[PDB]
């Protein structure tokens, strides 16, 4: 509690800044009340980040060749440039996929043109031609080629488009250009919006004129949700229990053919709306397909979740709901009964991309912990409209917080456990703060669903009881 | 479903049979997956020598590349010096990269900042981005340096570090009096290693250039070691303990052991240790430059010899027996220390190690790959061992490079099977696996997936990985070990052995079948 | 047949068609074997809890012991001390199994010497063997010191060592001045380790009993330390290098480290280093007496506290982060020497290491065994990493031990599932983790077989062994690891972590069955 | 080299000991003549060691059951006494064999009785009895039990042939009380005959009224071959291949079938001579079975060896062996064009128990290699009146030489490579001389027969050849 306490807090921390970065960060830090649903009124976000800060931010190339186009499993995508990209984003996401690896799957591999010297000051258009000439060579089984700029292609002026079109031409082939430098825009969201771009123009209506898939009226299609540890998985299963049919999966696992199924469906279910509302809502004006966004973490979440999707079909889905949800009400049950009184009372921060730190709320009250703050990396003023409801009153809320804030902020709040990416993990950790990744479920997972609950509560009491943290104080200091 | 009481993770709660049947489903009904046949087909191909004939026919496309970009080493150099905070001009994505990369290798934490170029910076420069990214930065982490490199948007771009620097002094962004060495490091020159030189040498230039006249070399009795990009804190160890064995005055430059090897207390040290500013502007009245690894410090070696004045040695990497002899020989004749007995007896206890393994070392193929200097010292020691290295890949490596380490193995009846291969990536060093098989790959964690491939040939077929490199991201714990020195040796020779023996005991393992051979006593 | 290019051993060359035909007739002509079938339903029984019953009921066979006879810890103990030669009273056979023994794990000289009684020394004694050994060994091998240990055909015939010892001196066999110390060794009362402490008790009272009236405890301002039974060198090192970054004075009471691990410069050294004889006889005017494995150095406690009149701290093994910290808190206090910044920082370093690996150690079900004071300091770190000890076995334990193990366990949550079993084997282990399967065995090489066995049952029933005591045959150099102490702390952990991370990536490595789950980055 | 060089060095040698330990030593060191016949007349063997002089040799218990009962795989073997025995012979030794360890085979296994002091001070019959009662209950699948007794047995008036006679009485099983207490003899070889006498009594003529067994003109047995690193194997296949039907091996991979079976053989092969003499020369008095030596090491030998067994066999056979030579002879010939010029010159000093210093010699010679010195730990006269005639002039011969010793000769002569067991291996390493393990193959192997001659060569090429030795010394000192 103590609003008056958080705001003294927020302007102690902003006292070292200079004056306009001061300025400038004021209007990103907040304190949260539930009854105000203008977030603009109460916060900003997607703004530039202050120079020299240690921002936690990536890049376009980060939101397009590593969040949307990298799960697609057979394709094969050139990291277009430099041979540092592609190898510091190679296997670093565990979007999960089935598939022969090198044959008819290339998630965790890396593709690059590896510019030199002659290739910044000469082009690179032959190179990229000749690379793709190459591609289809030596890897026969690929169903199409995506290209993700780097940061001298958009600054040398090479020319993609051109040569994606005629090399798709003369090969009969799909080949995506995406312009995803990573100097466009302020983070991974501007990279989200250009892969959406790309999908809408050069890959989703590819089979408008055919009239050969047969459709049900369950056809659903689960967009937003990239596998991480499994998880569309975890999800997709539920959805099979309900009468429902999933024809496509973006882009965890998924693959050309589902994205060229997808204008087929019946209803689209959006996981992660940061990432795909483009998408969603292009595919809304074009075939007039209706979509909803989901929440499958935690009993209640999930719960609440199906039964929405159940009520936009007919009498036997809901019966096949209540079937599901009878089903699986032992098991949380006693994952709850297990876990919830090692975990009663213990307070959490959060700082994650730009879905996240809302979505996970109410596992965590299933468990009966409470957040006391969260904020994001990148997100919109309408995730802020939407996270604001679903936190507590007098919670902190920040947006692109820096490294000595939101140090300083764990210092005066004192979290029980916090959930960051893997940047803020050792120094949390050697502040003898329990810590868990929230990107990659620090290499455990599924979270979502029923399946995913049980190992969430596990590895949240595994973390916050682990006997380590009663340890970093000598005794004889 | 879960188990309450045995809750499964994604292995092996995928393998249920209502995962399979639904995976199943998925992949009959949308994904119009090839049949398995032709995967088979075309990945038995992919196993063949016309598909490698076809693979090096490669010019313009590389497949898993074994190198990083120039600012990666300039930010690890950058991390070795007193409260220096390294600083990236240009992209923050570059930063949180690098951020993400040095993290799962050391599993510490590592600080670094960029002023977050946009287009706006490409299309008027990034002046107004370094003026408010210095200021905002010592005003904010207050360190006592700021070191800078840059991006490839920077140098596309053009952005002069000088100018800029400059005019952030004379605007008072910054103090005149506070020390900013810059770098230049494009992304499409060299690799990581490169970065590390270019860094090094300009922060060497700056605390010394304009300095030169009041300096005489020997003054102080030290002798300098450059370590050059270096992930491993063993080797700063070791070659400190070394050093201070043979009782020789000595200066580290850009020793990153300490901040990359905080102790979890209770509080966050940003900063720890690392080498002084007073050790940078005294460096040149030492009686020589020693670099560990000269093969990445072409640059530095031409600043030491021009500007220092220091006939720096011709010594190769620490690494092995006689090189390690010989690089005490050479401190030793420097410095006038005689090599004490501690020394010796270490050396002769590597000795014994090696002839106490090696009955199980000899005639062991290797497919070896990693940055220069550690691929050509793992070479020699492995011509050491009896051992037989038949694909050597170094992917940023040179014509010279290659040249002296064939003249290294047409020194040795070990390297007649030898063949060395520069500017090639993982799928030549597949390719080459699947072809002319050896007995184990030693190489970083990338490998690995290398490893998957030959188990789905077959497992006579499989190639066992050992984890000597940069990075090192599946295990743990490995980047406190040692690989310079004879420590270093006798850690890779256990290493080295224990895989082998490891490998036996799996091969004999079948009951009724290959247990014959499943000795107690090896 | 073979091929002059790819000579093959034993494996594989005995898996040729032709050897395996010769083998089938073999078999189906002369052996008269079991059928196949009636062997496999054998085993599955072996493999039930039925089998477990009944084989728990043993009372009279013992199937592979984790245990050796008390002249091995003597000669183990005999070994440290400079310039010392052991000497076992009785039959030859011994003194070469026990060579034998140590070579295998040390791969190391080992000098020991017999009287080689025979049929004769039964109807007469060994007094005649006792005086012409003690004789030609100093004529021959030229030791300062001949420590007499026995086997188990002098104590049944009830030779009397000090009557035999005196008589030499007596009629000039050996000079009266020469140190010639004493100990009964019985093969059939408790095992190696209380030999170790028999021949310690008998070494410290010939060098103190009859000289205490000049001794003043605390007069020389050190603190012994007393190692017992060990056979790891980083262990030696370790404390003597805690205790001099501590500034305090100690002296190490049987030092084998030297001999033990000797250097191949070409010369072979038949004594290196050791505890001297100035040491032992100044060892009563010491602060205080630290016994490092207090478990089977009961009889040194009782000798010690009677005749030194010192105040024998009640210390556990140095095992462990909290263990330690108490080892460390008792020397500082006995000394007055405040514990330095080092030892800190090292410390949370072992900390900082925990909490990395915390996330794949937790949970983890092991079954461990060995020594009293190995096995409940490894019990101690599993439960301060938060894994579960399933199976603890101790063939050579005590109840009172048991109790002192079991208290520890209940003093921890992760101790719930935890069983302690004293004078079992390992066929009684065997039994447990096939019907209780845990995650990993703990142990010596003996183990191995068990593993294999579960590997006969299935892939998913093997249970793989992480090879941490005495003795280890089938890997090279792991006697030079430590594990006492931080840094044995910090080599158990990664060793433990790595073997779970690389049977996970074995696990996951099938190509399109679950290689979902092979992460680069665990 | 130099005879009275080698004497003055034996004089030098010899000046350390005492008088009676140097008048004792001074019999078992010779300088080898080859016109000379009788061994007794120069050297003295099989006698009891000098106390206190670091001898190699081992005990009865050693011999029966580490080297005749062990490698039998169907029987249970007791280590009855304490425990260190069987614990320290446990798994030393690599006798191979093809079986399933616990249910079917039991070599790498320890049982023992694990004496206290109430089994010294009360006895320990009843012990075994229900020990054996335990054995039958645990392993239904054993095909016999044998007891090899230790020191405190003999000591103490313990009565096991009682025990062992009314056990097998009552469970209709095959009970072999052996008395090897170490303190009977001077070394292994008493151990030897104490089993042989064992088989011979307990096991051999089980069978003697038993006629059911087809025999063949071709059945011979192969006697002293204890399968080290499958020694037996790569033998039996060449005997195969000649034509002849092995019915039994003693006793490597041996089933106590085999050992019954023996007696219906037509000829015996005795490659340990020194070991199953003894059962050999009874089984030709009382079945009338002729027995013959032969050597399977090197090219030559074999060939040899061949050729007299053949001549024990009618003219198919004769065929048959010149069709293996000629099938053969390319492959050793092409291993000795490998590997000759890299080991032509080398000298050579042995050190090993009964059979293997001589039997190797015909190897290294086929290889360019002069043997300067052997000798035994525990054979009789018989086999150094081998030993000469198979040794050149002028070369050493000991017989149970001590460290001091051995060490003081290799210092002079200083031989190339030195091939003795495990306890000499490190002193001679670091002694900076190549060093082959000759009991176990130094963990390789087979070196019998054709197949073993490449791998006896390509391991002798890479200790002698090895880097390592070149750098024992530091450039500095
Ligand atoms: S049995 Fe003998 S000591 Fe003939 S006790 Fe010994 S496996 Fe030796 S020279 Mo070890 S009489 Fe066999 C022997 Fe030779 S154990 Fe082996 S190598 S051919
Ligand atoms: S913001 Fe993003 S990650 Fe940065 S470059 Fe640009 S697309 Fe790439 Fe690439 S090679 Fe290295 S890491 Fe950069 S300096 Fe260039
Ligand atoms: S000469 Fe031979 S090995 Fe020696 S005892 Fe005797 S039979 Fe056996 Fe056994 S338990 Fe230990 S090792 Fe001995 S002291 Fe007794
Ligand atoms: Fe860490
Ligand atoms: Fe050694």
């Amino acid at each position: 509690m103590s609003r008056e306490e958080v705001e003294s807090l927020i302007q102690e921390v902003l006292e070292v800044y200079p004056e306009k970065a001061r300025k400038d960060r004021n209007k990103h830090l907040a304190v949260n009340d539930p009854a105000v649903t203008q977030s603009k009124k109460c916060i900003i976000s997607n703004k530039k980040s202050q120079p020299g800060l240690m921002t936690i931010r990536g890049c376009a190339y980060a939101g397009s060749k590593g969040v949307v186009w990298g799960p697609i499993k057979d394709m094969i995508h050139i990291s277009h440039g430099p041979v540092g990209c592609g190898q510091y984003s190679r296997a670093g996401r565990r979007n999960y996929y089935i598939g022969t690896t090198g044959v008819n799957a290339f998630v965790t591999m890396n593709f690059t043109s590896d510019f030199q010297e002659k290739d910044i000051v000469f082009g690179g258009d032959k190179k990229l031609a000749k690379l793709i000439d190459e591609v289809e060579t030596l890897f026969p089984l690929n169903k199409g080629i995506s290209v993700q700029s780097e940061c001298p292609i958009g600054l040398i002026g090479d020319d993609i488009e051109s040569v994606s079109k005629v090399k798709g031409a003369e090969l009969s082939k799909t080949i995506v250009p995406v312009r995803c430098e990573g100097f466009r825009g302020v983070s991974q969201s501007l990279g989200h919006h250009i892969a959406n771009d790309a999908v809408r123009d050069w890959v989703l209506g590819k089979r408008d004129e055919d009239t050969t898939f047969a459709s049900t009226p369950y056809d659903v299609a689960i967009i937003g949700d990239y596998n991480i540890g499994g998880d569309a998985w975890s999800s997709r299963i539920l959805l099979e229990e309900m009468g429902l049919r999933c024809v496509a999966q973006w882009s965890g696992d998924g693959s050309i053919s589902e994205i060229e199924l997808t204008p087929k469906v019946k209803l689209n279910l959006v996981h992660c709306y940061r990432s795909m509302n483009y998408i969603s809502r292009h595919m809304e004006e074009k075939y007039g397909i209706p979509w909803m966004e989901y929440n499958f973490f935690g009993p209640t979440k999930t719960i609440e979740s199906l039964r929405a999707i159940a009520a936009k079909f007919d009498e036997s889905i809901q019966k096949k709901c209540e079937e599901v949800i009878a089903k699986y009400k032992p098991e949380w049950e006693a994952v709850v009964a297990k876990y919830r009184p090692r975990l009663e009372g213990k307070r959490v921060m959060l700082y994650i991309g730009g879905l996240r730190p809302r979505h996970v709320i109410g596992a965590y009250e299933d468990l009966g912990m409470e957040v006391v703050g969260t904020g994001y990396e990148f997100a919109h003023n309408d995730d802020y409209d939407r996270t604001m409801k679903e936190m507590g009153d007098s919670t902190l809320l920040y947006d692109d917080v820096t490294g000595y804030e939101f140090e300083e902020f764990v210092k005066r709040i004192k979290p029980d456990l916090i959930g960051s990416g893997i940047k803020e993990k050792f120094i949390f950790q050697k502040m003898g703060i329990p810590f868990r990744e929230m990107h990659s479920w620090d290499y455990s997972g599924p979270y979502h669903g029923f399946d995913g609950f049980a190992i969430f509560a596990r590895d949240m009491d595994m973390t916050l009881n682990n006997p380590c943290w009663k340890k970093l104080q000598a005794p004889w200091e | 479903s879960q188990q309450v009481d045995k809750i499964k993770a994604s292995y092996p709660l995928f393998l249920d049979q209502d995962y399979k049947d639904m995976l199943a489903k998925k992949r009959d009904g949308f994904e119009e997956k090839y049949p398995q046949d032709k995967i088979d087909e075309v990945f038995q191909w992919t196993t063949t020598k016309e598909y490698q004939e076809l693979n090096f026919q490669r010019e313009a496309l590389t497949v898993n590349p074994a190198k990083a970009c120039q600012p990666l080493g300039a930010v690890l150099c950058a991390l070795g010096f007193e409260k220096t905070m390294p600083y990236v001009h240009g992209s923050q994505g570059c930063v949180a990269y690098f951020r993400s990369y040095f993290n799962r290798h050391f599993r510490e934490p590592v600080s670094c900042v960029s002023d977050s170029m946009t287009e706006d910076a490409a299309v008027f420069g990034g002046q107004q981005n370094m003026k408010d990214g210095l200021q905002n930065c010592k005003a904010t982490y207050k360190p006592d340096m700021i070191a800078v490199s840059t991006t490839c948007m920077a140098e596309v771009i053009g952005d002069d570090l000088n100018a800029f620097i400059n005019n952030s002094k004379k605007e008072g962004f910054i103090p005149d009096e506070f020390p900013v060495p810059f770098a230049h490091t494009p992304s499409f020159v060299g690799s990581h290693v490169t970065g590390w030189d270019n860094m090094f040498e300009g922060i060497a230039r700056y605390f010394t250039l304009k300095s030169m006249d009041d300096k005489v070399v020997g003054s102080n009795k030290k002798i300098n070691i450059v370590p050059g990009f270096e992930t491993y804190l063993g080797n700063f160890r070791v070659i400190k303990r070394m050093l201070s064995e043979m009782g020789v005055g000595y200066s580290l430059l850009s020793d990153p052991e300490e901040v990359l090897d905080t102790p979890a207390d209770g509080q966050f040290r940003m900063y720890a240790g690392g080498t002084t500013q007073e050790e940078m502007k005294d460096a040149p009245n030492a009686l020589n430059t020693v670099l560990l690894q000269p093969w990445h410090l072409e640059k530095t070696k031409k600043f030491v010899e021009g500007t220092w004045k220091h006939e720096v040695p011709k010594l190769n990497i620490p690494m092995g027996l006689d090189w390690t002899d010989e690089f005490l020989m050479k401190v030793s004749e420097i410095s006038g220390q005689p090599i004490p007995a501690s020394l010796t007896k270490e050396r002769g206890r590597l000795v014994d190690m090696m002839t106490d393994s090696h009955t199980w070392l000899h005639g062991k193929r290797f497919a070896l790959w990693g940055d220069p200097d550690f691929v050509m010292g793992l070479v020699k020691f492995l011509l050491e061992l009896g051992c037989e290295p038949v694909h050597i890949l170094c992917h940023n490596g040179n014509k010279r490079w290659k040249k002296a380490v064939d003249a290294i193995l047409a020194a040795s009846p070990y390297g007649k099977n030898a063949t060395v291969y520069i500017g090639k990536d993982l799928w030549h060093l597949r390719s080459l696996v699947f072809t002319d098989k050896p007995d184990f790959m030693i190489g970083n964690s990338y490998g690995k997936f290398i490893q998957r491939d030959t188990l789905h040939k077959g497992k006579e077929f499989e190639v066992p990985l050992i984890r000597i490199g940069f990075p090192i991201f599946d295990r743990h714990h490995l980047h406190r070990s040692t690989t310079l020195g004879y420590e270093g040796a006798m850690q890779i020779l256990t290493t080295l052995v224990n895989s082998i023996l490891e490998r036996l005991d799996e091969e004999t393992r079948g009951m009724q079948a290959t247990d014959y051979n499943h000795d107690l006593v090896r």
